[PDB]
Formats: C-alpha cells, sequence, structure tokens
C-alpha cells in the first residue's frame, strides 16, 4: 500500500511500447566518416599513381 | 420500485482515433527529412569524383 500502491511509478513497461522514432544520423555519421576517409584515401593513391 | 426495464453500467469513453494517415509525408517518414539531403550530396561528390 504505502510503497507501490502510494507511490507515482508504475511498474509495468510492457504496455504502450516505444512509438515510431526515426531513424538517428548517430548510427549514419560514423558510416559518412568512414566514406570520407575512403574518398581521401582514394584521392591521394590516385594523384600518388 | 417496478422492475428495472433498462440495464446500464460503467463504460469507457476515448478520443475514438481514426485512419489520419497523410500521404507523400508517410514517404519519407522512416529514416528522416535531412539525412536524404546529405545521401544526395555525397552522391553529386562521388560523380564528382569519378569524373
Amino acid at each position: 500500500k504505502w510503497w507501490y500502491d502510494k507511490g507515482e511509478c508504475g511498474a509495468k513497461d510492457s504496455g504502450s511500447k516505444e512509438k515510431t522514432s526515426a531513424l538517428s544520423l548517430s548510427n549514419v555519421a560514423g558510416v559518412f566518416y568512414i566514406l570520407v576517409g575512403g574518398l581521401g584515401l582514394a584521392m591521394l593513391v590516385a594523384l600518388i599513381e | 420500485f417496478s422492475k428495472p426495464f433498462m440495464s446500464l453500467g460503467i463504460s469507457i469513453m476515448i478520443k475514438k482515433p481514426q485512419k489520419s494517415k497523410p500521404g507523400v509525408f508517410s514517404f519519407l517518414d522512416p529514416l528522416a527529412y535531412e539525412i536524404w539531403m546529405c545521401i544526395v550530396f555525397a552522391y553529386i561528390g562521388v560523380s564528382v569524383v569519378l569524373f
């Protein structure tokens, strides 16, 4: 009564789950980084060859 | 009192959500509306690299 019922925290994170939240750029920024690194590597290799 | 003619009880009233789905705006939902511009910019940049 005085801890679980009186409290303000519902102990069920099973109903009303995570709604549609789009893909962040944090999963995409590291891919952009290796893209730019491969571009610069290819530029320098083409210049020295 | 007489016999009850109409039975009733306690019910739940909600906002009654409809199928409010937009059109062309629903297509560019899942990734972003701003990562695609960087994708097209990297596309034209890699084409500049190839040319």
